[PDB]
């Protein structure tokens, strides 16, 4: 049971690390979406030109 | 600029797929922690 | 001259269409990269059977 508790703590740490990685990936995706919106605004400016 | 925007949209779709895979893996790892109560 | 221009325009449109197809090609693999894999997962379940 002590070994199972240790394994559960390790699994919780791994899940926290995976959640942090997923949060960083979501932040990168949001930055990419903002860059795409800026590119769309530049395309609209080019259409006006 | 339009070609670059299309490439950026494709890269964003790939990154979103990777993030969805990572989120599914994290959800599986969190669901695998049900035995922590015992 | 007019005819030439028209032809060029058509070609341009065709090019754009091809580009779209290329994007679809990515999708044509992306979900597929998991889709059959999902079936493979079911195959693992079949092993349990």
């Amino acid at each position: 049971s002590k070994l199972f508790q240790f394994k559960l703590l390790q699994s919780n740490s791994k899940l926290a690390s995976t959640l942090e990685k997923i949060s960083s990936s979501n932040k990168d995706l949001e930055d990419e979406k903002m860059k795409f919106q800026e590119s769309l605004k530049k395309v609209d400016e080019i259409k006006a030109q | 600029e339009s070609i670059n925007e299309f490439k950026s949209i494709e890269i964003e779709m790939k990154n979103k797929l990777e993030k969805l895979n990572s989120l599914l893996t994290y959800i599986k790892s969190e669901i695998t922690q049900q035995e922590k109560g015992l | 001259m007019d005819i030439d221009d028209e032809l060029n325009e058509l070609e341009t449109l065709i090019k754009k269409k091809q580009d779209e197809k290329k994007s679809s090609e990515l999708e044509l693999q992306k979900l597929v990269h998991d889709l059959n894999k999902y079936k493979s997962n079911t195959n693992n379940m079949e092993k349990i059977i």
